[PDB]
């Protein structure tokens, strides 16, 4: 009972393993790509109440 | 003694036998055994390291 549950958690582990793996790069370009978004999100606001000032004035 | 020098004659053929073919094939057979499941054991260390 024991050696089967335990190459049985062997090939359940490389699944985790290579899950986790897979996970990483996931949340990487996940926290990159928002902060790409962020990035450009702000610097346009910048530029568009830039054109609220330069119209006003 | 005739009948036990006899017998015994006969059971060093016999172990002769044993020792020359068989003990060393089943050796070779459990030492297989024992190394497949070292080696497995050995791969679930592998695993947990990964």
């Amino acid at each position: 009972r024991e050696r089967d549950a335990m190459v049985a958690k062997t090939l359940a582990d490389n699944k985790k393993s290579d899950e986790q793996f897979a996970a990483a790069q996931a949340d990487y370009d996940e926290a990159m790509t928002e902060a790409r978004v962020q990035a450009s999100s702000l610097r346009d606001n910048a530029r568009a109440d830039g054109r609220k000032v330069i119209e006003d004035a | 003694m005739s009948t036990f020098i006899g017998q015994l004659f006969g059971f060093a053929v016999i172990v002769y036998l044993v020792w020359r073919f068989i003990v060393p094939l089943v050796g070779r057979l459990m030492s297989a055994r024992q190394d497949t499941v070292r080696q497995q054991l050995a791969d679930a260390a592998a695993a947990a390291d990964r």
